[PDB]
């Protein structure tokens, strides 16, 4: 009716947003770090050429016209 | 950083190197030292040497740079330590509501006088009354479903066709095969809606349906011919049928309830999202009440002096977030065997 | 088209932004569509299309009518129409003008109160007649044929 | 008549009263100058 | 080769005392149990963007070195039906794998996919099946899995392939992960968790009153680069409009 | 005057006719009785005065701000405020011009926007901000002589 | 709160007139 | 300090929400002219 | 009555200060009031 104010009720649900689906932190292999700041060792060989300079080795004896 | 001679070789001139994998990150005494190899000319490769030795204090927050060769400025890329609250980030709570007004709907009637009554209670023994109230009862049940459609096709309208992928029955002119296995590939631009639904709202818990004009959705199950022996007296007046109107469907992508209805119009699919949890609502129906007036009481419109009928329907239909998609289905009028 | 409540006229020509007690009713005829003094505008009015002194008209390239995509200012509680949207004034300029506009109606007295702080020249509404009392239904007799 | 089968197209709630509100609920972030922004919206981008 | 874990940002939420009063009694809900709720889903998902971030930076430092693209397009000749033509995609990932195994010389490898879920559909082309749609059996989504979250064995690798809708459609991602602890090419740090309960902590923005704090202190690190791009072109569904 | 919340500045000037994106924290201390943009307004926001162009006093025999007894625009739902206000013209000779006001306001904003249907000068609100985060208290202290 | 939208909720009793 | 009994003067019924409203139920009687009286007031003077 | 614990001061933010509310609302549907002035109450009935 017209002159009757009308009044809305509140319904049950609350009607959530919804967040994505989180697997990335599955792809890349982990490992916890007890120190905050840490180093790596590479270690690698050489080639010292016999004619001076030094060339990285299993990257230079991989190309067959050695 | 860019030297007095420096490409790009990314928008190429006389501007900055992109330091590609040989940044000078923070070494230990927070001092920065690097031996890079900067280009010179795109067409000469000149490849000019150069070091940056760099020290900076953190809690003194002052850098100092020095290099053998020619600089000009260095593109830097570090943050402050949040240690000491200077800035953090807040998250609050935000809520509004919306709603969900059901009101009168439109009415209707049927005026019935007396001498119309014994008149075909005498001629045809017609009730003048049970063939007034299912055609009452049966014109109120298709305004409701004929206002789903068109609650439907405008609230698809205002998503901005954001899912409109369109589909040939004709198949390419580079296809040749049977075309009847062309009608599979339907079924790869259903679950290429229903994963780009599932991208843009975040939810997997869906039970997508599509309605659909039976011309349309007989092309999703594909289904091939059976016979037998044609006896003229056990004969089936569509008995197993009803995979054209109601089928369940189930892809790897989302399982599906397919709605066949002949009210839409043929030419499009329809996509909708229905989500299983209570807290999200993608679309729902609100069927208030239906009742009978049963000749007393209200009047009539176009003629008041003679009783007359009275039914009502009250309902609405809303959509919270319209997840919704149009496949158009393009050429389909069973004329691929004429061109 | 036929059943269904009636359509009140879309146009409402709201001059200087700054109309007060506007007849909803105008355009219907009276009798057998409104009864003017018994039946209430319906609670599903709400406005759809507003045009504005210096907006656009994202359809056309020409300054006309934003069609208010998912923000219509509708029938909230105690009968009033509130809504805070943004149109855009140039078509590539992309500006988007902010202007609210808030009014009140009455549902028994079919008037509105449409009252916006810019510069607003018309509105399209869309409300209906509502059907508490009769003003008018459809009526289904049947008729036969040998 | 045509077959009717757009009721369970969608879900049918029955609703007791004829006015009613739902609420939603949704997070906010500050950006450090004082306005907000929906949360699950404006995280869901690659160049965060 | 050195590798530090700073501070990262903190994620904090104010707490007033009528903010909490009024939601308990007009809408019975917590403004402590939800706002931490989304205070650790916000954190959350900084860990996995930063990998978005991460991958695409490092895919850059590479300058495309394994960039082998499939056309969802058919070729002008193909003609047969173009579903079919989607298991050309399963030997563009072994030809990019056997080149990164060739180049990196690596022979202990399983390989993880990163990818849309819209361009991740195309590796099992698992067709339809059917059965009766009744409304009182509506199975929402219970065996739903494999878009997501696949598993597969070539003759050339083993893969782990994951599917979030995190990551731009267009392009998928090839990782290395060898099992040889000696060898490493993308490892992910995760240092600490830390959430205190106002514990003295302030507010930025209003300090005079409580707030609850965490933040966690993490990063991820590349040594070497072993990453692959197939740029999957024309995958919006057009293959048939055309 | 000693314990209780602080109080806004009353004097708004709506000329013009209305008023848009007004800034309700005006006038007060900032720092120690406000923060812009971290406290807001509480909802016990209302109007006890307004002063249309042609209007009358009745308190003083002249042209001035309108009392509204009972009649009063208070804080309604949606923080949205709406009135159909009936004001006098003059003194003895009542013409009794009627002008509607209506209008919305943000708590988290703290901004006013008011329009009214006709011609409006200026208005005389009262509100007060609100003490949900502890921006100003009272503080009570011992003391002692002997 | 500031932006949340408040909800006037029914007390029971109608006060009829006198 | 004064004493404190002046709080026993208006009915207090504890509260259980920030926001509440209540109705009231006032009866009219149209005049032909649509100009709605609200009943139980105007028919309180003799001459009607 | 919240005795520390977050809530800091506005005078001194420095030191741990107590704190106590109390948020209550009066308010009138329908003013029935009456007051009565009673005039010459100062004594003086007898010295006049």
């Amino acid at each position: 009716m017209g002159p009757i104010q009308p009044y809305a009720s509140l319904s049950m649900p609350i009607l959530v947003k919804l967040w994505a689906r989180l697997a990335l932190t599955e792809a890349l292999p982990t490992q916890v770090a007890n120190k905050p700041n840490f180093t790596v060792p590479i270690l690698t060989p050489y080639v010292v050429d016999a004619d001076g300079n030094k060339h990285a080795l299993p990257e230079s004896i991989n190309n067959t016209p050695e | 950083a860019k030297w007095s001679d420096s490409f790009d070789e990314r928008t190429s001139a006389a501007g900055f190197v992109e330091l590609g994998s040989n940044v000078v990150k923070l070494q230990d005494n927070d001092t920065l030292v690097g031996q890079i190899k900067y280009p010179t000319n795109g067409d000469g490769e000149v490849e000019t040497d150069t070091i940056l030795g760099k020290v900076d204090v953190s809690s003194g927050e002052l850098t100092l740079t020095s290099a053998s060769g020619k600089l000009t400025d260095v593109k830097v890329k570090g943050y402050v330590a949040s240690e000491q609250h200077t800035s953090a980030t807040n998250v609050e709570l935000g809520l509004t509501r919306k709603d969900v007004v059901i009101d009168t709907a439109q009415h209707i009637e049927a005026t019935v006088p007396l001498e119309v009554i014994q008149d075909m209670k005498a001629t045809y023994d017609i009730d003048g009354v049970a063939r007034l109230s299912e055609t009452m009862s049966q014109l109120s049940s298709q305004k409701v479903d004929l206002d789903i459609i068109e609650f439907l096709d405008h609230e698809y309208k205002e998503t901005d066709a954001k899912y409109h992928f369109s589909f040939d029955v004709f198949p390419h002119s580079d296809y040749s095969a049977h075309p009847k296995d062309w009608l599979e590939g339907l079924r790869e631009v259903i679950d290429h809606t229903t994963q780009s639904m599932k991208n843009d709202y975040k939810l997997y818990d869906v039970q997508f349906v599509i309605v659909g004009n039976p011309l349309d959705v007989r092309l999703i199950p594909n289904v091939s011919w059976t016979f037998n022996g044609g006896d003229r007296n056990a004969d089936a007046y569509s008995n197993g049928i009803k995979i054209n109107y109601s089928l369940g469907a189930a892809s790897g992508t989302a399982n599906y309830r397919i709605i066949g209805s002949d009210l839409v119009r043929q030419g499009e699919l329809t996509i909708i999202a229905i989500p299983q949890q209570d807290n999200y609502k993608t679309f729902m129906f609100y069927p208030y009440t239906f009742n009978v007036v049963n000749g007393g009481g209200y009047l009539n419109t176009r003629n008041p002096n003679v009783p007359n009928m009275m039914m009502t329907r009250r309902y609405t239909v809303e959509s919270f977030v319209p997840i919704i998609g149009r496949i158009t289905i393009k050429n389909n009028n069973g004329s691929v065997y004429a061109r | 088209t036929l059943v269904g409540l009636v359509q009140i006229k879309e146009d409402i020509a709201v001059e200087g932004g700054k109309v007060t007690d506007y007849d909803l009713f105008t355009g219907l005829k009276e009798g057998k569509e409104v009864r003017k003094g018994i039946d209430r505008l319906d609670r599903k009015f709400k406005i759809v299309e507003a045009k504005w002194s210096d907006s656009f008209d994202e359809r056309t390239s020409a300054a006309g009518f934003v069609e208010l995509g998912s923000n219509v200012v509708k029938l909230q509680d105690n009968d009033t129409l509130v809504g805070q949207i943004k149109y855009p004034t140039n078509g590539d300029g992309e500006v988007e003008t902010d202007t609210i506009l808030g009014k009140v109606d009455v549902s028994s007295g079919e008037l509105t109160l449409t009252s916006a702080s810019g510069k607003l020249t018309d509105v399209k509404v869309k409300g209906y007649v509502a059907s508490e009392q009769h003003t008018s239904a459809t009526n289904v007799e049947l008729g036969l044929t040998r």
